[PDB]
């Protein structure tokens, strides 16, 4: 059944699993027409498919050409997501295929179940967790490869950089969800916290800065402060 | 007009014949049901006064043989049996009629209700859903499970309704996942009508049989099958015009006959709301929508 606070350690066991987040697949800017009507212009999007144990990110870039001449795009976007996740699973060697796929949005369950009928032993699960994977496009290197794409493309990343050399996958996931939650709540402030000290850089082959263990504790505290502040404002409490 | 004689009535029981029902007292001199209309299937059904659990009964067609009911005190039920001796049977029926120990099938001349509920129902199709090949009549009860319910446990006692499953490889062509899931026309027209049922008459016959088992026996798997067969049509953008007009008539009479007090357990809110207000066919079932809105507006 649903993945929640009660069965959280299951994310870091030795059963291959992927999170699928479709919130950045269909992206638009809303604008006025010459006649003063409203129209949308699609921009490139992405499927966010993540192994929470290893940090492997399968970023399938959704180029605006896939929407051309299609109707009901927010509906189609769920089916295209499920088509591409199904294609990803079929492309993996059997021993690398997931035993479970956790969708961040319940509207993905039927599309993904129907595309995965050929894989009756892969469990398709919702989650009660409110995961901040929508903020993936606040990670500058991910935003850059999506916006520059001129055709459909899959790009592979490790969203944990080299953190698993020093920390467990539980701790890495908690750091990732804290970073993304901060970026989602107040992007400008979160990016200021991450880049404020010019001496700590991002390696060419990394997404995040090269913090020491002590610098990560300071950063994580600055992100928690950012989130609580913002919350008191949202709710006047 | 045919007759189903009863050897006796040793236990107090409510006896159904089609949409009619009669209370019989323990050892009441009751010897059966006469003037049964030829040309239709019929169902004779029972609910014991001392155990209002297990409604059970028999589907039959008096054109296929001479049938009677006899209580079995070992198995504790009224059983249907065939009398192969025509002269013995004619002589039993004539004696019971002369002594007026039989209830008359109480059909009003104007009243097409039973025809309307059984228009496409054939005894030869019933005998394939309910497998007991040594009898020409078919036993159904409240508890019998469907082949589909069993997959998700005695195979000989199952209702072999056609399995319908909207998230199955049978329902969904590789490469047409979104198309086939959102528009079930290929599943309805190619897989089910052309493939399995061969024609709309056999599909409607099964739909009508499932409804009648749901209504007469409170058979839950039958209710599931009735709703699945409605939803498969309503969820298809491409349905022949004759089938939609016929389905509207079928469902109108079903909704008309349903006891008002059983709408809560016999009608699925999701299916009916989706079929009447959201589906491709939301505007194709005028008669059904009008009777549902006037008889069961709470469900909607």
């Amino acid at each position: 059944g649903a993945m929640n606070s009660s069965n959280y350690a299951e994310l870091f066991n030795n059963d291959i699993k992927l999170f699928v987040d479709d919130t950045n697949v269909y992206r638009v800017t809303v604008h006025k027409t010459f006649e003063g009507n409203v129209a949308t212009k699609a921009i490139n999007g992405c499927i966010f498919t993540l192994n929470p144990k290893t940090g492997h990110l399968f970023l399938k870039i959704i180029h605006t050409s896939v929407w051309a001449g299609q109707k009901r795009l927010s509906q189609l976007a769920k089916w295209k997501t499920a088509e591409e996740v199904s294609a990803l699973v079929r492309s993996l060697p059997k021993e690398e295929q997931p035993k479970q796929i956790i969708v961040t949005r319940k509207a993905m369950l039927d599309p993904l179940e129907v595309h995965m009928l050929d894989f009756p032993n892969i469990a398709i699960r919702p989650t009660e967790l409110r995961l901040p994977f929508s903020a993936a496009m606040s990670i500058d290197k991910l935003s850059d490869v999506v916006m520059k794409a001129t055709e459909p493309q899959m790009v592979l990343f490790n969203i944990y950089d080299d953190w698993l050399d020093r920390i467990s996958s539980y701790t890495a996931f908690s750091r990732l969800t804290l970073l993304l939650r901060a970026l989602k709540t107040n992007e400008e402030s979160a990016k200021m916290i991450l880049l404020s000290d010019p001496t700590i850089t991002i390696k060419s082959y990394h997404l995040w800065p090269s913090f020491t263990d002590e610098q990560w504790i300071t950063i994580e505290s600055q992100m928690r402060d950012l989130i609580l502040t913002e919350y008191g404002r949202k709710y006047n409490v | 007009m045919n007759t189903v004689p009863f050897t006796s009535a040793p236990i107090e029981v409510t006896i159904g014949i089609d949409q009619y029902s009669f209370n019989v007292k323990e050892n009441q001199p009751f010897h059966g049901i006469k003037d049964i209309p030829i040309g239709h299937v019929h169902v004779i059904h029972f609910q014991h006064a001392d155990n209002s659990s297990m409604r059970y009964g028999y589907w039959f067609d008096c054109r296929m043989g001479n049938f009677y009911i006899q209580y079995d005190p070992k198995d504790g039920l009224y059983k249907m049996m065939e009398e192969r001796d025509g002269a013995k049977f004619e002589n039993i029926v004539h004696n019971f009629k002369e002594r007026q120990m039989m209830v008359s099938y109480p059909k009003i001349d104007e009243d097409d209700t039973w025809y309307n509920l059984t228009e496409f129902v054939q005894m030869d199709k019933i005998r394939k859903i309910v497998r007991k090949d040594e009898n020409q009549f078919s036993y159904v009860d409240s508890s019998m499970t469907t082949v589909q319910e069993n997959e998700l446990s005695d195979p000989a006692h199952s209702l072999n309704y056609t399995v319908i499953n909207f998230k199955s490889r049978e329902a969904i062509r590789p490469g047409h996942e979104m198309e086939d899931f959102l528009d079930k026309s290929y599943y309805l027209n190619t897989v089910m009508l052309q493939g399995i049922f061969k024609n709309s008459s056999n599909y409607f016959g099964e739909l009508q049989f499932a409804f009648l088992n749901a209504m007469f026996f409170g058979n839950y798997g039958s209710s599931l099958q009735w709703h699945a067969m409605i939803e498969l049509i309503c969820s298809s953008a491409t349905v022949p015009k004759h089938m939609l007009d016929k389905l509207d008539e079928i469902l109108y009479y079903q909704i008309k006959t349903l006891p008002e007090q059983y709408s809560d357990i016999l009608l699925n809110e999701r299916v009916w709301n989706i079929c009447l207000y959201s589906s491709f066919q939301k505007n194709s079932l005028h008669n059904t929508e009008k009777i549902m809105e006037n008889k069961y507006p709470e469900l909607l």
